[PDB]
């Protein structure tokens, strides 16, 4: 039975790689086709827009060529090329992309449930079954991406949107990269960086598994495991090899997290002979029906409220520029 | 620790 399940994963990934490669090797609209509505998020912006012809709403990522000045540029090409070639239930869909004299634009499906980040900070923490439901989707998404030699490199609740079924949509592929062995760019978000990134070591997809450990801890605790006011203090905590857990964490959860938040790459789950199955077959996931999650048959822990098309009530406000 | 949204870092 587990043998049948493993053969079926092999089959699915072989077909997924064939489809990805067709689009990867052979990868529009214009700005006046959309009414800009509201900024949904911003960083070093994404706007809700409304397509004038069809009335459909989208999330438009706008990249200022005057800001993307850092050697930033490769990462932007990675993002567009990867998003146009992947296809998975928990990855945001890219619809259009175009550019003008000032900006690059990627137009994606609008996911109106808001960021996991908002919901988590509002309620404080998620119970373990609630956290597990989200974590299972990330596990499957990384099994898919890594099989295509893609590393994601920016997992955190800010980048996980909740859709109308209560499932996750992974957004922001700005640091995602196709990597056949190791890569060397120092990039990511401080609380979620693996030790080998901070230590300026060439690294591989195991940094995404470390970051899953940070995410599961933060979802279940309400704060991440390496927590300080300044990035340099965070980095010292990450490289030490020490993690402490809330007293309400189950022992199964602590065991899984000790194996993800493992500084020694010869021991870190996701990075061993059995690959992702050390994670999928861990006791903390014993209740998880992996195929039922993929097929979206599992009832979600909560469904965000929506008042209609173009509703932005589940997002925070930002200064409009 | 930092409780608001966290910015990614693109180089060192
Ligand atoms: C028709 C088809 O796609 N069959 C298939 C593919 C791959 C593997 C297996 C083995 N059970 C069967
Ligand atoms: C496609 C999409 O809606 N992206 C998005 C929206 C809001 C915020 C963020 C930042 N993590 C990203």
């Amino acid at each position: 039975k587990k043998g049948s399940e493993q053969e079926s994963v092999k089959e699915f990934l072989a077909k997924a790689k064939e489809e990805f490669l067709k689009k990867w090797e052979s990868p529009t609209a214009q700005l006046d086709h959309f009414d800009r509505i509201k900024t949904l998020g911003t960083g070093s912006r994404v706007m809700l827009v409304k397509h004038k012809e069809t009335g459909n709403h989208y999330a438009m990522k706008i990249l200022d060529k005057q800001k993307v000045v850092k050697l930033q540029i490769e990462h932007t090409l990675n993002e567009k090329r990867i998003l146009q070639a992947v296809n998975f239930p928990f990855l945001v869909k890219l619809e259009f992309s175009f550019k003008d004299n000032s900006n690059l634009y990627m137009v994606m499906e609008y996911v109106p449930g808001g960021e996991m980040f908002s919901h988590l900070r509002r309620i404080g923490r998620f119970s373990e079954p609630h956290a597990r439901f989200y974590a299972a989707q990330i596990v499957l998404t990384f099994e898919y991406l890594h099989s295509l030699d893609l590393i994601y490199r920016d997992l955190k609740p800010e980048n996980l949107l909740i859709d109308q079924q209560g499932y996750i949509q992974v957004t922001d592929f700005g640091f995602a990269k196709r990597v056949k062995g190791r890569t060397w760019t120092l990039c990511g978000t401080p609380e979620y960086l693996a030790p080998e990134i901070i230590l300026s070591k060439g690294y591989n997809k195991a940094v995404d598994w470390w970051a899953l450990g940070v995410l599961i801890y933060e979802m279940a605790a309400g704060y991440p495991p390496f927590f300080a006011d300044q990035p340099i203090q965070i980095y010292e905590k990450i490289v030490s090899g020490k993690v402490r857990f809330p007293s309400h964490f189950s022992s199964d959860l602590k065991d899984l997290l000790r194996n993800l938040l493992q500084v020694d790459l010869t021991k870190r789950f996701g990075n061993l002979k059995n690959g992702v199955n050390d994670i999928k077959n861990h006791k903390w996931f014993a209740t998880t029906d992996w195929i039922a999650i993929y097929q979206r048959k599992v009832e979600a822990p909560f469904i965000p409220k929506f008042k209609g098309p173009g509703d932005t009530s589940n997002f925070d406000d930002y200064e409009e520029e | 620790g930092r409780t608001g949204r966290r910015q990614a870092i693109h180089d060192i």
